[PDB]
């Protein structure tokens, strides 16, 4: 048994009305519980028997269905209702949707770029980290590209990406390009080319050893 | 059951058919 | 009712996880109790549940590797699993089961981050991530802190032992091809301050009881 | 608070990792439970039952109907001149425990009298929430691994007058019967049980018998008149193989010591009329290595010839094939009703 969900990511705004949804590949009647999960905590159970709210859950949460469709609506969004949301098979296996992650919507906001070279402590012992920062834009999509004398770089390079950041509803990343000191120490022109949507076009950060 | 045939095969056994479920029984 | 693990989350491959999950506020009696994990950033999967009776239930991808069992003198219930690889690699939790006997989950423990590799136990080098003039952003610079090749997670990061907070981010952490974890955390501060103001983020490793500060100064 | 009708809640605790049907079928399709009855007496109350008018028998009958249908799939099956065919795999079949739990507002009701004959007044009544585990074995003439009357044997029927009226025997002692198909004719078979044991327990559903239709009668076992092979033979279904067991040797009886045990014949089957449904099913050859069961027998379906016309004698032949009787076997001293 499959639970698929609407394809999460979603990005709403507070007040707005949600619904995302739930298929199961044969039918289930009434095994099934909805739970809202935020990062690096456990769930909380918000409904169970596909309809029914577990105590204490706010009135704006309500769910429906039966067989293959189910639903979980919020009525109107708090800030605290900005979750990810996992459907579950409440017999059987037991099994949990994908998980529908739940986004604050905001206005498009372009990165700032920073770059800054690797320290000198660090290069003693045999490895050079070129950090590349993108600092508070949206939405979460970025490119970002490293250059080396004008070389494009493997995707050797790593990124990180933070949790909307609070308050402002924006997103952080890092990308990190690491080399071994011979390899670093023969090029002279390092770059970083951001893509975001925010850019009228791609910007370019760089520096000289 | 088919309660027909049921009657056709058991009165070949001089007994009457009736249905025992979706099974044929002679009487 | 409050669910709470403990347990060793630090594991090789070949070895037993034991997590253990105790129950205060509610009797074993007349309910069920499960285990549940979560890989890294996956769904959540059922492990198994437990009844009074003795009847052990679990998932058929942990048949022959999984037991669980109560603690009825202490009111606590265990979980076990043999011969584990990488791919047990997940949060562990424990869960009560709501009655009806309609399901499912709640409450639910706090979790246990376990994490199975070879790597052995490391304290991160931290190196900085230095503010320059061409990083004034309209009078805003950025700085940081580089924290690098530790093992397992977490590490914690604060500045200025937690008197700086605006302006802070601390990036999820990522798993090096060394098997070790790499991480960064940065600011933003205006330009001004750079000349008469202090920036040393503070680093927590608790596994390997290491503690770091490291000043940033400009260059 | 009179009787009612709704969708229930089955019960299992059905292992989720064990691959046998039954256990897959129980946790996808039943809940965990209980994990309490827990306690529920009626003081001064007494309730009429009718086993024979009992809306749980029938729901239960789509429960197994079902169950079989995911389960046990033949590769050809033929009713109402429509054909299918499908995949036919062999699976590991035996029947776990399932209990049957009302929904909400609503509550079950228990007989708890000694004597309890299926209708009419009851004076021990109690109430729970779940009936216990019943096994769901789809058999003819014997009913097996079910549950034993407390006190004596008990006989039932709709109308002990109406000779059309199955008779349902509920033994209060097990008969242990063993079945097999030997290790390396593929699909010969045969059952053994004590002949003592056997002889014993026909002398005391006798024994019952003469005390329902008078002292003055005389008892008889008598084999099948005839029908389809699966009523003539003692026919159930072990480890995925449909067994069909001549009877023959069990019902032959009169009231005026060879061997120690009794050795039916049996036949494994590929070809059978289907008691779902009315139709014929064709399932894959046997399983190789050796078949086997056991199994209580611990309670008879007969029916009772009419007559007249000479009278003074009572004769009793072997019957089943609606399996709703076996469910109301177990199922008989419970009914749904409505919290009002
Ligand atoms: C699990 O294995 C450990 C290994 O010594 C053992 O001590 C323990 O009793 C086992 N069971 C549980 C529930 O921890
Ligand atoms: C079972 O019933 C028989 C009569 O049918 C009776 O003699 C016997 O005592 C009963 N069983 C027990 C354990 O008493
Ligand atoms: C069962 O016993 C009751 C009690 O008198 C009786 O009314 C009822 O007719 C009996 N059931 C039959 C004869 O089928
Ligand atoms: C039982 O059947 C007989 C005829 O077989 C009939 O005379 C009698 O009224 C029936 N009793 C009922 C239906 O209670
Ligand atoms: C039937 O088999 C059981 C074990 O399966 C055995 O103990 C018993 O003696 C057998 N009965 C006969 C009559 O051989
Ligand atoms: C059942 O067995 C008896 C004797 O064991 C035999 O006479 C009878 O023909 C058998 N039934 C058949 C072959 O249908
Ligand atoms: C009755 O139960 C026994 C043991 O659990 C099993 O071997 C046998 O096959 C069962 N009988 C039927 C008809 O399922
Ligand atoms: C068969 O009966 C014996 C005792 O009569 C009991 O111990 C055993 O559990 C029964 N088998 C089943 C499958 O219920």
């Amino acid at each position: 048994i499959q639970m698929t969900q609407s394809p999460s990511f979603v990005s709403a705004s507070v007040g707005d009305r949600v619904t995302i949804t739930c298929r199961a590949s044969q039918g289930i009647s009434s095994y099934l519980a909805w739970y809202q999960q935020k990062p690096g905590k456990a769930p909380k159970l918000v409904i169970y028997a596909a309809s029914t709210l577990q105590s204490g859950v706010p009135s704006r949460f309500s769910g429906s269905g039966s067989g293959t469709e189910f639903t979980l609506t919020i009525s109107s969004l708090q800030p605290e209702d900005f979750a990810t949301y996992y459907c579950q098979h409440l017999i059987g296996l037991r099994s949990f949707g994908q998980g529908t992650k739940l986004e604050i919507k905001r206005t498009v906001a372009a990165p700032s770029v920073f770059i800054f070279p690797p320290s000198d402590e660090q290069l003693k012992s045999g490895t050079a980290s070129v950090v590349c920062l993108l600092n508070n834009f949206y939405p979460r999509e970025a490119k970002v590209q490293w250059k080396v004398d004008n070389a494009l770089q493997s995707g050797n390079s790593q990124e990180s990406v933070t949790e909307q950041d609070s308050k402002d509803s924006t997103y952080s990343l890092s990308s990190t390009l690491t080399l071994s000191k011979a390899d670093y120490e023969k090029h002279k022109v390092y770059a970083c080319e951001v893509t975001h949507q925010g850019l009228s076009s791609p910007v370019t950060k760089s520096f000289n050893r | 059951x088919n309660l027909h045939f049921c009657q056709l095969r058991c009165k070949s056994l001089g007994l009457l058919g009736r249905c025992a479920x979706t099974y044929c029984a002679c009487v | 009712v409050q669910l709470q693990q403990w347990g060793a989350g630090l594991l090789k491959p070949s070895e037993t996880l034991s997590l253990t999950c105790g129950v205060y506020g509610e009797s074993l009696s007349g309910h069920y109790w499960s285990w549940v994990r979560q890989p890294p950033g996956k769904r959540l999967e059922w492990i198994g549940e437990i009844k009074h009776n003795g009847s052990p239930n679990y998932h058929p991808s942990l048949k022959s590797r999984v037991t669980i069992s109560l603690d009825m003198s202490k009111n606590q219930f265990s979980l076990n699993l043999t011969s584990v690889t990488a791919a047990d690699t997940a949060v562990y939790f424990c869960a009560r089961r709501s009655n009806w006997p309609y399901l499912p989950f709640d409450p639910w423990g706090q979790g246990t981050l376990v994490t199975v590799s070879s790597a052995s136990t490391k304290g991160p080098s931290v190196f900085p991530l230095a503010p320059s003039s061409k990083s004034t952003s309209g009078g805003t610079a950025a700085l940081g802190c580089l924290v690098k090749d530790y093992f397992p997670e977490p590490v914690t990061v604060s500045w200025n032992s937690g008197a700086l907070t605006s302006g802070v981010h601390t990036f999820p952490a990522v798993l090096q091809s060394s098997g070790l974890y790499s991480l960064s955390s940065v600011v933003t501060v205006p330009s001004s301050s750079l000349g008469t103001q202090t920036y040393i983020c503070n680093v927590n490793h608790k596994p390997s009881n290491t503690k770091v500060d490291k000043k940033v100064e400009p260059k | 608070w009179k009787e009612a009708t709704t969708t229930l809640f089955c019960a299992s605790d059905a292992k989720a990792y064990d691959t046998e049907v039954h256990n897959v079928w129980a946790t996808h399709a039943c809940v965990p439970t209980d994990p309490n009855p827990q306690e529920v007496k009626l003081e001064n109350v007494t309730e009429n039952f009718n086993m024979w008018k009992n809306n749980m028998v029938e729901q239960m009958h789509e429960d197994i109907i079902s169950l079989w249908d995911q389960s046990l799939k033949p590769c050809v099956k033929l009713t109402g001149g429509s054909v299918i065919t499908q995949a036919c795999p062999k699976v590991s079949f035996e029947p776990i425990p399932i209990h049957y739990c009302a929904p909400a507002g609503f509550a079950i009701l228990k007989c708890n009298d000694k004597k309890f004959n299926g209708t009419g007044p009851c004076t021990n009544v109690s109430t729970v929430q779940c009936t216990h585990g019943i096994r769901p074995v789809v058999s003819t003439q014997l009913l097996l691994n079910g549950s034993l009357a407390e006190e004596e044997i008990v006989i039932r029927s709709e109308n002990f007058t109406n000779n059309a009226k199955t008779i349902i025997v509920q033994l209060n002692e097990s008969v242990v019967i063993n079945c097999t198909r030997p290790n390396n004719d593929i699909r010969q078979a045969h059952c053994n049980l004590s002949k003592t044991q056997w002889e014993n327990t026909l002398e005391q559903i006798a024994i019952k018998l003469k005390e329902q239709f008078g002292n003055n009668k005389t008892i008889i076992f008598n084999p099948s008149s005839g029908g389809d092979p699966e009523i003539v033979t003692h026919s159930f279904n072990c480890g995925g193989e449909f067994f069909y067991c001549n009877s023959t040797q069990l019902f032959t009886w009169n009231d005026t010591n060879t061997g120690r045990n009794i050795t039916l014949p049996c036949r494994i089957k590929q070809i059978i009329n289907m008691w779902q449904e009315v139709g014929k099913a064709m399932y894959a050859p046997p399983i190789r290595g050796q078949i086997r069961c056991s199994s209580n027998i611990t309670g008879l379906l007969l029916t009772r010839d009419g007559g007249k016309d000479t009278n003074g004698t009572e004769i009793f032949r072997p019957g089943g094939g609606d399996m709703r009787d076996n469910w109301r076997s177990e199922l008989y001293k419970y009914k749904v009703v409505k919290i009002e």
